[PDB]
RNA sequence: AGAUUUGAGUAUCGUAAGAGGACUCCCUUAACUUAAGCAUAUCAAUAAGGGAAGGAAGAAAAAAUAACAAUGAUUUCUUAAGUAAUGGCGAAUGAAAAAGAAAAAGACCAAGUUGAUAAGAGUGUAACUAAUAGAAAAGCUAUAUUUAAAAGGGAUAAUUUAAAUUGAAUUCAGAACGAAUAUUGAGCCAGAGAGAGUGAAAGCCUCGUCAAUUUAGAUAUAUCUUGAAAAGAAUAUGGUUUAGAAAAGAGUAAAUUUAUUUGGAAGUAUAAAUCGAAAAGGUGAUAGUAUUCAUCAAAGUCUAAAUAUUACAGGAAAACUGAUAGCAAAGAAGUACUGUGAAGGAAAACUUAAAAGAACUUUGGAAAAAGAGUGAAAAGAGCUUGAAAGAGUAAUAUGUGAACGGAUAAUUUAUAAGAAAAAUAGUGGAAUAUGUUAUAAAUAAAGAUGUGAAAAGAUUAGAUAUAUAAGUAGUAUAUUUAAUAAGAUUAUGUUGAAAUUUAUAA
RNA sequence: GAAUAGCAGGAAAGCUAUAACAUGAAGAGAAAACGAAAAACUAUGAGAGUGUAGAAAUACAUUUAGCAAUAGUAUCUUUCAA
RNA sequence: AUAAACAUACUUUGAAUCGGCCAAGUCUGGUAAGCAGGACUGGCGAUGCGGGAUGAACCGAACGUCGAGAUAAAGUGCCAAA
RNA sequence: AAAAUGAAGACAUUUUAACGAGUAAGGAAACGAAAUGGCGUAAGGACAACAAAAGUAGUAAAGAUUUAAAGUAAUUUAGAU
RNA sequence: AAGGUUCCUAAACAACAUUACUUGGAUUAGGGUGAAUCGAUCCUAAAUUACAGAUGGAAAUCCUUAAGAAA
RNA sequence: AAAGAAUUUAAAACAUAUUAGAUUUAUCUGAUGUGUGAGACCGGUGAUUUCUAGUUAAUCCUUUAAUAAUAAGGCUU
RNA sequence: AAUAAAAUAUUACUUUGGAUAGUUUAGUUUCCUGGGCGAUGAAGAACGCAAUGAAUUGCGAUAAGUGAUAGGAACAAUAAAAUGUGAAUAUCCAAAAUUUGAAUGCUUGAAAGUAUACUAAGGUAUAUAUGAUAUUCAAUAUCCA
C-alpha cells in the first residue's frame, strides 16, 4: 500500500499527467532494458533509449533487430529501419514500435551514457550493501531466538503440523441454527455432495483391493 | 451543486400560445432560447429534490450493544461449522481458537517469514484462495478507482509487544491484521456473516480475559459491559425430551388416520 | 403535540456541519506536541487554585480556578513577579473568599513549590546562583541544625500523642487518647498566639536531569478520595430535631417584616 | 432504507395512496398552528383543551437554579452505601458506630418519607427534612443531621 | 525696523486611490410569504443598494456576575433551551449566569509628581506612577529574595519544508493469437500486492510504490564560542533626613420626548431635539422614597492563542455523475448566435494496435461506380455497437363501407417422443431385507463448593541523598527497610450426565 | 460517537476515557410554602394436584393457588377545589 | 324458542370520505316535469354474468381455473338453443 | 382455521374443512410451522471449482435482433445471427 | 447616415439566389483607397463635464463664474 | 415543665480609643492597642428546640440582597 | 362473381436516426496548506508578433521568444538552417516589457491630437488630496522701534 500522501492513485489523474508531461519527463518514460551481454559489462537493468541505439524486438508479430532511426517522445513510440510498410502506392513509411517491447543491444554512447552508465552503476552496489546489511539484522535477530535453527529455512519446503486435537465448545451445537436459511442449504449441500465424492471413492478403492 | 440548473431568468409564458405552462429560456439567438426550464421533467434543469451535504452520512449505536456484537463476533469464531460457512478453508488447521507461540511471532520481519508462519499451521489454504480467484469489479466502479476485488482471508490479531510483526503481514493478499483491543464487527463479520477465521497470538489470546471478563466477572477494559447469558442455559432440546419419555409425561406419537372418501350409501352396498 | 419549529426562516444558509471535526483533533494535537518540544513546561498548563463553584447547587463542588490571589502568595511565601515565571497563574483581579479558602490554596502552592525544580537561568555552571549556593552551604547546614532541632523539641508531646491515638484505633479496629490529643492541640494553638518568618522562602534552583511533566493540576490533585464517613450515635444526635430548626429559620426570617411594622405603628 | 417506503409498493396507482376525489393538494387548512380558534378549534378543544390564554404570574428573570432540589425518600436511603454495608452495620445501636448516609455527597438535597427502612439504626445528613420523613428516621432509631 | 500668529505658492522625500469581497465590521426603517382574509406581527440584519479591511477579522483585561462551602479579560464548542420572556398573548419570535472543555497574557496614554526644566513641542518632551490601591522626587539604611555580559554575530545537533538521487523480484519455458500481461508448467520478491502505460487481463517490462540518502529553507529548539563571571543590577516589606501635602477621562453619565431595535416586560441598546451633574458614583431588569448590604469604579488606546472560509491558487480523497448525466461549458465555452442596451446564452465525445486513410485499370463532363489492394476484421473517414418510429427489396398469405384482440376447431409450416424385447422348466446369486458379532464416529456438564500464587499499586513507620524549611508526627523526589488491607489476573482438588443413533466387514 | 483528551497505524474508519448534562426514579400549587402505607381490603379470574368413570381421547367430584386485567374500596401527598 | 369458539370484548395507530344518484302497493311544494326536498329498505356508485333487441339502477343471480349434470329469470315459426 | 410432525427434506412440511367479485384505502423489512408472497435497475460489503491456482470470459464479455422453454404474472432461462 | 471589402481581376460551381446557371452582391487567391488648396483637425449654437466650494447617512447630487490667494 | 456539646490551629472590614505629618476646610493623610468576631465544656452544667398559659405585634401570594407606606402583578367570582 | 395494382400482416437484408452497451485528459462535494495584486502603474480591454495561421495558445518592436541556471539528443504537416563547441524542456532568476486602463500635464466619440521644462528626433517630469523639511511670500491678525 501506497503511504504518501503527495502522490495520489487516482486512474484519471495518473493519465492526465501522462498525457501533459513535458519533454523532460517523456524521456525517463521511454525506457528499454540492456541485453543479456550488455547488463554483465556495465552492471545496469535498463537505461533510457536514444538514437542510433540497436534493438531487438521481443514482442509482436516480427521479431527483427535493427537500428533505432526516430524516438518520438509525443507519441511515446519509436521506430527500426527494418520494421516498414509500404504504403499502397510503393512508397514506405516506418512503424512505430513501444519501447518497452524491445531490448538494447548495442548503445550509442558519445560522452554522457559513460556518465549515466556509471552513475547506474554504484546506485546499484550501494544498494545491495544496503539490503545485505538490512538481512544480517534479521538473522542476527531469528538466531537470538532459535539458535539450532537457520535462516535458510524460510526459502525451503514447508512441512504442516499434522496434530488435530479437538477443542469441546457448547456452541458446535447450535452452528446449524445460528446460519440463514440461504447458507444452511449451501453448507448441508456441501456435506451431502462431499459425502457421495467419499462414498465413490470407498467404493472404488474396495475394487482395486478386488 | 446548489445553483445547477437554476441559472437561468426563465418565466412562464402563459396560456394561449398552445405550448405548455412550464418556464422558458427568455432571449433570441440560440436553440436555448424558449425552451424547457428549471423543473425536475425538463432537460438541463435542476433534478428532484438535489442531495445535500449535511445529509446523514454517520450513525450512532449504543456502546454496549457495540461490545454485545463483538463478543458473539469472536465467539462465532471458534465455531468451525460457522467458520467454514463464511468461505474459510479451515480443514488442515489444528485447532480453530489458532493462537501461535508468542516467541514465534517476536522473529517475524520478512514477508517470506510471515508466510512460512501461515504454511506451519495450515492456514495457506486461506491465503491462497484469495491469491488464486482476485478478480476485477463489475460495473461503473471501475471508473472511481475500485477495480480490483479480492476475498477475505485469515484474520492475524495481536497485541501490544507483537507490533514489529505487522510491517510483515500486510502485503500478503487477503490477510487482514487487528489488535486485540480495536476489534469491532468491521473485522469479525465482514459482509454481515459471522465467524471469520481468525489467528490469534499468545499475548492477544491472553488478554481476552481482561478484555471482556466473564459472565460473573464484569470486565476491566470495557467499563460497564459483561458478557450475557442466552435466553436458554444449554441450547439443547435433547436432554428435555429424554427427561420426559424416561419420566413417562409424553404421549405415543400419532399418524394421522387415512380419512374416508364420502360414498353413496344409496347404491354403494358396501 | 402543538409543534414549534423555528424553520420559517432560512434555516439552509444557517447550517453548520462539522466535517472538520476529526481535522480539528489532529491539528490542535499536533500543536500541543510541538508547544512541549519548543519549551516543555509551557504546555504544563500553569498550576491553578481549587476554588469552589458557585450557587448551593454546585457550592461543594470544588472546581480549578484561575490564577492564586496575591494573599494566597504572601501566605506560601511567593514573589508574585517570580510567580508568572514558574507555572503560576496569577489572579489579583480575585478577592479572598474565606480563612478556608486562603488554607487550602496555600497549601497548593507550598505542595507545587516542593515539587518544582528550577533549573539556572545560564546553563555554564559558574552561574552567580550555582555559585553562591556554594558559598552559603556552610551557613545553609549551620542554619539547617537550628531548624531540625528546634522543631524536634517543640512537637515532642504532639508527635508522641499521635502515635498513641494511632495504635488506640488500631487495637480498637479510644475516648481516653482522643480527649487527650485534643487538650494538647488547645494548648499548642494557644501557646503560639502568645513571630516575624520569612517574607519569601528560597527558589529551589539546581541542576537535574530534565524529566518533562505535561501538567500540575493533574499531579496535585484537587480533592482527597472519599470513603463511607460513620460516626457515634449518642443521644444528644437522636433528639436533635432537624424539621423544628428548619422551621424556625424559615418562620424567624418571615418574621422580621412584622417587626419592623411594628415599630413604625 | 427507501426501498421499505410506501412509494415501492404505491407505483402503478395513478393517485399514489391519497385519493381521487379528495386530492392530495398543497394545504389542508393552513400553514402550522392556523385557526386555533376557528375551524381548528374543535381540535384545540379536544386535546389541548388549556392552550390559550393566560395563568400565574411573570417571572421576568427566573433562577431555576434557585429550584434546584433533587429528593430521595427513605426507603431509598440504604442503597446509597449498599446492602454490604447495610448488613455489616445491621446489628448496631446508640453507643457505638453507626454509618453516616450524607446525600448532598451523592447529589441529593432533599429527603421525603415514603416506603419502609430497614430496622437499623442510621444517621442521615441533609440540606432539607420532611415531617414524615424524620418520623421514620427516628422511629427506627436513628438521627437527622442538617448541612450547609 | 524688529519679535510672533495664521494662511498660501514652489522644491525634495513619501503616502491614498483601482482589482477582490467566500469568510470579517457596519449603514439602510424592502416586498413576495405566514397568519387559511388583513392593517401590528412574520418573512427579517433577509434581498437589492452603500462603505472599510485581513490572512483571518471582530472582541478583549469588569462602573462583570451572583446572593454561593461564591466566582473572575476576550473568543469558540457542549448544556442550560425551544426554557425565562416577547406576541391581534394569535401566527409566531426567543436569550443569559451557573456548570463542562479548546486556548491562555497582559500592557500603555491622559490626569498627578521632577523642574539651573529638554534642529525640533516650554501652550510642554522626557522620567516615576496603584487591590496594604495619598501616589510622585533626592540620599543613607535593614531584612527576606532574583541574578552571568544583554543584544548581536559564527558552528553543530534536533525538529519541520522543498527539491534531487536511490528504490527488490521471470528481458522464464511450452501451446495458441494480427498481438500476451491472458492459458499450461516451473520459479522468485515483498517494510514494495497504491496506481498508470504496454497490439489483450502484468506483484517480478517501463514508470512508479515500501524502506531510505543528500542538499538547501525556517525554529525564537538546545548546546559551544565571541564571554570575561566581576563591578553591580532587580522584587518586596520596613526605618530615617529633606522634597511634597496630589489625580483618576464633560455636552460625558443621567433626565423629559420621539423613532428604530431587543427575550428585556412603568424601557435592553442606538440616535436626534431639549436639558444637563458630582467634596465622585454605577449596578442588584416592577415604577417610587428611605436606611442597610453586596459587587464594581464608565465616559482614552493596544493586545497573541484557541474560531470562520462555496473568492482564488496548489494538493488528496469519494457507497458522487458517466455525454438529454455531471459546472452553462469533456473540442478555438461564457464560445457560436440574438438585442440600441442592461443583458440572454446553446449544440457537438469514440475508425484501427498501427493510416497501413484505398491510388493502378475501365465507364463517366465530374462527383462517383466496378474491379484491384491494406487490414485480424472495412471498422471506408456521415468510420466502435447500431434499437424504435419511417421507408426499400425478397419470400408467404388475405380482401364488398374501418382495423386490431379472445374461445373453439380445420389446413399449411415448424418443433418434437424409442431400442428394447414373452410364457414354462434347469443354471444363477445381484441389488436389497431381517438380526448376530467385530470395529469406527457422533451424542452427554449448565453449575455448585474447597485450597493456593499474584504484577501494578495504596496506607503506615524507619534509613540514606538532593532541594526547601513557617514556631501545627516538616514537606517533595529517588533508592530502600518492615508491616497491614485489598488485589486485576491466575493454578488446581471434590461433586454431578451414556448406552443410544448411524457407518463399515462378515 | 457533549464538546474534548488519548492508543496503536500511517487511519474522516476502530478502541478507551468514574463525566457536565439529557430523559426517568415524585407529585400537586398561580405562588409562598409543601411533599405519599392500615408492610392494605373485596369480587371474578391464570396454574397445580387427588379420586372415579366412560373407557381411546375425555368427562364429573374434591383440595390448593390466587398473577394480569376491570371495578369498588380504607389510608396517605398537594390544591379553594381530587 | 332459535342461532352463536376462526364466538365474544376490545385496545392502539391511521387511510380514504361526507358533490351523490335510482326504485317504490310512500310523503310535502308545484299544472306538471328525466323538477325540488324528505321517512324505511334495497341497489348503482364500487359490479361483471343470464334475460328484457339496445339501457348505471329493472328480473334472476353476485365472479379463483376448469369437466359433467340438473336449474333461475324467461323463453320454444326463422334470425335463435328449445 | 384446527390437528400431526419437525434440524433441514422441500414445493413455504402432511391431513381435513370452509372460503375466493370490487373503486377510494390498507396490508414496511425480519419472525419453522414464519404478523401477505414475490419480479426488476444500479451501486457497496461478503460468498461462488474446498487437495496449493477456487464464478464466467479472444475456443468470444456486455449490448442488439429473433426461436423455443419455465412461471398465474411481474420476469427468467437457453439456441442462432 | 448605415454597411465593411460587398470594389477589380483570374481560377473554379459542392452549397446559396422556390427551375437551371458557364452568371453572381455566392467559393478560392491575389490587387486596389496617394491631398499644403476636398474634409476632420480650428470656432462657437442648443446643450455638456472638471479642481476648489455648497449639500447628503450613503452612493452621489448642486454650481459653470457665482461662493476661490483658482480660471 | 420535659428533653439538648454544640467540631478543631495560616483573617480583613474598621465603630472606635492613642499618637505622627500637614490643612483650614462640607478638612484629611500614615502607624501603633483594644474589643468587635471568633469557634476545641467538665454524670453535670448548658447554647438550642419543644409544650402549656398569658401578653405585645404581624398576618391571602409576588416585585428574586433585606425591609417599609404608594404603585404594579397574581388567585376566585 | 372476380383480380391483387393499391392496402394489411410476419421474417431476413439494406436504408434514415442515433437509443442501448463498453469508455473517459470533464465535472461535483468534502478536507488540508496558503490566501503571496497596484503610482516600482494592477485587474481588464485593444492592437501586434510564427517560413508557410483564421481561431486558440505563448509572448511585447529583443515578438509561438533573449540571457543565466539546471537539462542532456531532439522536432515533424511540409520544407530549411542550426545542433554533444550543447537540440528539445523547466525556472519564485536577469534583461526587455506597444496603446490604454485607478490613468495621473491637457483633450479624447470611433480623436486625428498637444503645451512647458530637463536630457532636430527619442526619453523622463508636470492630476487631486495629503505628512514632514527647506524656501519665497500675504495679512497692522498680536505686540512693538
Amino acid at each position: 500500500m501506497k503511504f504518501n500522501c503527495k502522490v495520489s492513485s487516482n486512474p484519471s489523474k495518473a493519465r492526465k499527467a501522462l498525457y501533459t508531461a513535458n519533454a523532460s519527463q517523456r524521456a525517463l518514460m521511454m525506457s528499454a532494458r540492456l541485453s543479456k551481454e550488455l547488463r554483465e559489462k556495465y552492471n545496469v537493468i535498463a537505461i533510457p533509449i536514444h538514437k542510433d541505439d540497436e534493438v531487438k524486438i521481443i514482442k509482436g508479430h516480427q521479431k527483427v533487430a535493427g537500428k533505432v532511426t526516430a524516438v518520438r517522445r509525443s507519441k511515446y513510440v519509436i521506430n527500426i529501419d527494418k520494421l516498414t510498410k509500404t504504403k499502397a502506392n510503393g512508397q514506405t513509411v516506418p512503424i512505430a514500435i513501444r519501447p518497452s517491447n524491445v531490448i538494447i543491444t548495442k548503445l550509442f554512447l558519445n560522452k554522457d551514457r559513460e556518465a549515466l552508465l556509471a552513475k547506474k552503476a554504484e546506485s546499484r552496489k550501494s544498494y545491495k550493501e544496503l539490503v545485505a546489511k538490512r538481512n544480517e539484522e534479521v538473522a542476527k535477530a531469528f538466531t537470538a531466538v532459535y539458535p539450532a535453527l537457520n535462516m535458510d529455512i524460510f526459502g525451503k519446503k514447508v512441512e504442516p503440523i499434522t496434530e488435530k486435537k479437538p477443542i469441546r465448545i457448547p456452541s458446535k451445537k447450535m452452528a446449524e441454527k445460528l446460519m440463514s436459511k440461504p447458507t444452511l442449504r449451501a453448507y448441508k449441500t456441501g456435506i451431502k455432495v462431499h459425502k457421495a465424492k467419499n462414498a465413490i471413492a470407498a467404493y472404488k478403492a474396495a475394487l482395486a483391493k478386488k | 451543486s446548489t445553483e445547477a440548473g437554476k441559472q437561468h431568468s426563465a418565466i412562464s409564458w402563459g396560456t394561449g400560445r398552445a405550448v405548455a405552462r412550464i418556464p422558458r429560456i427568455s432571449g433570441s439567438g440560440s436553440g436555448r432560447n424558449g425552451q424547457g426550464a428549471f423543473g425536475n421533467m425538463t432537460r438541463k434543469g435542476h433534478m428532484f429534490s438535489p442531495l445535500k451535504n449535511f445529509r446523514k452520512w454517520q450513525r450512532k449505536t449504543p456502546k454496549q450493544m457495540r461490545r454485545f456484537a463483538v463478543a458473539s463476533c469472536i465467539a462465532a469464531s471458534a465455531v468451525p461449522a460457522l467458520v467454514s460457512a463464511r468461505g474459510h478453508h479451515i480443514a488442515g488447521v489444528p485447532q480453530i481458537p489458532l493462537v501461535v507461540n508468542s516467541k514465534s511471532i517476536s522473529v517475524i520481519k520478512k514477508t517470506k517469514q510471515a508466510v512460512y508462519l501461515l504454511k506451519k499451521i495450515n492456514a495457506y489454504s486461506d491465503v491462497l484462495k484469495v491469491i488464486a480467484s482476485k478478480t476485477v469489479r463489475a460495473g461503473q466502479g471501475k471508473m472511481r478507482g475500485r477495480k480490483i476485488k479480492e476475498r477475505k482471508g485469515p484474520l492475524v490479531v495481536y497485541g501490544n509487544d507483537d507490533l514489529q510483526a505487522v510491517k510483515a503481514f500486510r502485503n500478503i493478499p487477503g490477510v487482514d491484521t487487528c489488535r486485540v483491543e480495536n476489534l469491532s464487527v468491521l473485522n469479525l463479520a465482514p459482509g454481515c456473516h459471522m465467524g471469520r477465521f481468525i489467528i490469534w497470538t499468545e499475548s492477544a489470546f491472553k488478554k481476552l480475559n481482561t478484555i471482556f471478563g466473564t459472565q460473573k466477572k464484569m470486565a476491566q477494559g470495557k467499563s460497564g459491559f459483561r458478557i450475557a447469558h442466552a435466553q436458554m442455559a444449554v441450547p439443547d432440546m435433547k436432554r428435555v425430551v429424554v427427561a420426559a419419555e424416561k419420566a413417562k409425561l409424553l404421549r405415543a406419537k400419532i399418524v394421522l388416520p387415512k380419512v374416508p372418501k364420502r360414498a353413496n350409501p344409496l347404491k354403494n352396498w358396501a | 403535540a402543538v409543534s414549534n419549529i423555528h424553520f420559517c426562516k432560512d434555516w439552509r444558509s444557517k447550517v453548520h456541519t462539522w466535517f472538520k471535526q476529526p481535522f480539528r483533533k489532529i491539528r490542535r494535537h499536533q500543536t500541543r506536541v510541538e508547544k512541549a518540544k519548543a519549551v516543555f513546561p509551557a504546555t504544563i498548563k500553569s498550576l491553578k487554585p481549587s476554588v469552589h463553584c458557585m450557587n448551593q447547587r454546585f457550592n461543594y463542588k470544588l472546581r480549578l480556578g484561575r490564577g492564586f490571589t496575591l494573599k494566597e502568595l504572601r501566605a506560601a511565601k511567593i514573589d508574585k513577579n517570580l510567580a508568572r515565571t514558574i507555572g503560576i497563574a496569577v489572579d489579583p483581579r480575585r478577592k479572598e473568599s474565606s480563612k478556608e479558602c486562603l488554607n487550602r490554596n496555600a497549601q497548593r502552592l507550598t505542595e507545587y513549590m516542593n515539587r518544582l525544580v528550577v533549573l539556572p537561568k545560564v546553563h555554564a555552571a559558574t552561574a552567580k546562583r550555582l555559585v553562591l549556593n556554594k558559598k552559603n552551604a556552610e551557613a545553609k547546614t549551620k542554619k539547617a541544625a537550628e531548624i531540625k532541632k528546634f522543631i524536634a523539641e517543640h512537637n515532642k508531646t504532639i508527635k508522641e500523642l499521635k502515635i498513641k491515638v494511632a495504635a488506640a484505633k488500631k487495637d480498637y479496629a479510644l475516648k481516653a487518647c482522643l480527649k487527650g490529643l485534643k487538650k494538647a492541640q488547645v494548648a499548642f494553638a494557644a501557646q503560639v498566639a502568645k513571630k516575624k518568618t520569612k517574607q519569601f522562602n528560597k527558589l529551589p534552583v539546581q541542576q537535574k536531569e530534565a524529566k518533562q511533566v505535561l501538567d500540575a493540576n493533574k499531579v496535585i490533585r484537587l480533592t482527597a478520595p472519599c470513603t463511607l464517613e460513620t460516626k457515634t450515635l449518642t443521644k444528644g444526635m437522636k433528639a436533635f430535631d432537624a424539621v423544628a430548626h428548619l422551621r424556625k429559620a424559615k418562620n424567624v426570617a418571615k418574621a422580621v417584616s412584622g417587626i419592623v411594622k411594628g415599630q413604625k405603628k | 432504507a427507501t426501498r421499505f417506503r410506501q412509494t415501492r409498493r404505491r407505483r402503478g396507482h395513478v393517485s399514489m395512496g391519497y385519493g381521487r376525489i379528495g386530492k392530495h393538494r398543497k394545504q389542508r387548512g393552513g400553514r402550522g398552528n392556523a385557526g386555533g380558534q376557528h375551524h381548528r378549534k374543535t381540535w384545540f378543544t379536544t386535546f389541548h383543551p388549556d392552550y390559550f390564554g393566560k395563568h400565574g404570574m411573570r417571572v421576568f428573570h427566573l433562577k431555576a437554579n434557585k429550584y434546584y432540589c433533587p429528593s430521595i425518600n427513605v426507603d431509598s436511603l440504604w442503597s446509597l452505601v449498599g446492602k454490604d454495608v447495610q448488613a455489616q452495620y445491621k446489628n448496631a445501636k446508640v453507643g457505638e458506630e453507626v454509618p453516616v448516609i450524607d446525600c448532598v455527597k451523592h447529589g441529593y438535597f432533599k429527603v421525603l418519607g415514603k416506603g419502609f427502612l430497614p430496622k437499623q439504626p442510621v444517621i442521615v445528613r441533609a440540606r432539607y427534612f420532611s415531617e414524615k420523613a424524620q418520623q421514620k428516621i427516628k422511629a427506627v432509631g436513628g438521627a437527622c443531621e442538617l448541612t450547609a
